[PDB]
């Protein structure tokens, strides 16, 4: 798999302050480098993509740039409301991956997850993303889901075909269904370990509309 | 906009498409050729009222709107006229979204009776990358 280094691991800074974070990755990568900023768990929002394109509703002051193996966000003159995590993704191979993110400490269209919170080890892991405000036949859809100690993993997605993708480490675990009818998609994860605690997100694949996210317990009791 | 070979070439390259899932650049080169013939302003009426647009020739039955076309799906999100553009950027990024699903690049029927299976890498030849 790309694996993406990111650094600095955490940054402190002043109000109107410069700054800039640096990903780079195992592989060469084209273009294929997007950015997310996340607050202690809220969905993920997308930021730059596709290494230096603008997002619209995005502030003026973030911008990226870089190719290949070294890519940098810039945030011109920095805000307070720009506390938080950031996190480089490639798209470029499958599996999608994420880097190991940076802190940076400063000194339409609906969709609901829904299932357990908590469960049993061994057990099936069922979760449901109703969407609102299109057709499900009107995109791809993905589940991602953030591990306890910050780290992101992309579980899979399933394409207009009705073919999906899915993570390797998964190791077969995993399936991803749509009911038309119903305007839902599903996750399901087979025989559940303490290593499968997390917050489960659904998202379009674009990475522009997110769930709320929820977080799902394993646990002996 | 009319586009040399080498000049589409390396366009295609700084906007990350040689090795893009698993395709090399010769891929997108020999299929903008056949489908468009280089021109980001190519547009194409079908027999079912969709239209074909830009460079690589979308479908606005399935990728974009154009408000003229009956069941329009839109999965690229996008306007047809976006695909227009002299800039590739939008064509690029809606035909990465094509090629995510398992179908790959027989989405697109010029690609599949021209490029696939022949040496694409013949493409790129000649140019400094």
């Amino acid at each position: 798999d790309i694996v993406l280094t990111q650094s600095p691991a955490t940054l402190s800074v002043t109000p109107g302050n410069s700054v800039s974070l640096s990903c780079r990755a195992s592989q060469s990568i084209g273009n294929n480098l997007h950015w997310y900023q996340q607050k202690s768990h809220e969905s993920p929002r997308l930021l730059i993509k596709y290494a230096s394109q603008s997002i619209s509703g995005i502030p003026s002051r973030f911008s990226g740039s870089g190719s290949g193996t070294d890519f940098t966000l810039s945030i011109n003159s920095v805000e307070t409301e720009d506390f938080g995590m950031y996190f480089c993704q490639q798209s470029n191979s499958w599996p999608y991956t994420f880097g190991g993110g940076t802190k940076l400490e400063i000194t339409d269209i609906q969709l609901q997850e829904s299932g357990p919170s908590l469960v049993k080890p061994s057990q099936t892991l069922s979760l449901t993303c109703s969407v609102t405000g299109d057709s499900i036949t009107s995109d791809y859809w993905s589940w991602i889901r953030k591990f306890p100690g910050n780290r992101l993993e992309y579980m899979g997605y399933v394409s207009y075909s009705g073919s999906t993708y899915y993570n390797p480490s998964l190791k077969s675990r995993i399936s991803i269904t749509r009911d038309t009818s119903k305007n839902q998609y599903y996750l399901d994860l087979n025989s559940v370990t303490t290593e499968d605690t997390a917050t489960y997100y659904c998202a379009n694949w674009d990475g522009d509309y997110w769930g709320q996210g929820t977080l799902v317990t394993v646990s002996a009791a | 906009k009319v586009f040399g070979r080498c000049e589409l070439a390396a366009a295609m390259k700084r906007h990350g498409l040689d090795n893009y899932r698993g395709y090399s650049l010769g891929n997108w080169v020999c299929a903008a050729k056949f489908e468009s013939n280089f021109n980001t302003q190519a547009t194409n009426r079908n027999t079912d009222g969709s239209t074909d647009y830009g460079i690589l020739q979308i479908n606005s039955r399935w990728w974009c709107n154009d408000g003229r076309t009956p069941g329009s799906r839109n999965l690229c999100n996008i306007p047809c006229s976006a695909l227009l553009s002299s800039d590739i950027t939008a064509s690029v990024n809606c035909a990465k979204k094509i090629v995510s699903d398992g179908n790959g690049m027989n989405a697109w029927v010029a690609w599949r009776n021209r490029c696939k299976g022949t040496d694409v890498q013949a493409w790129i030849r000649g140019c400094r990358l």
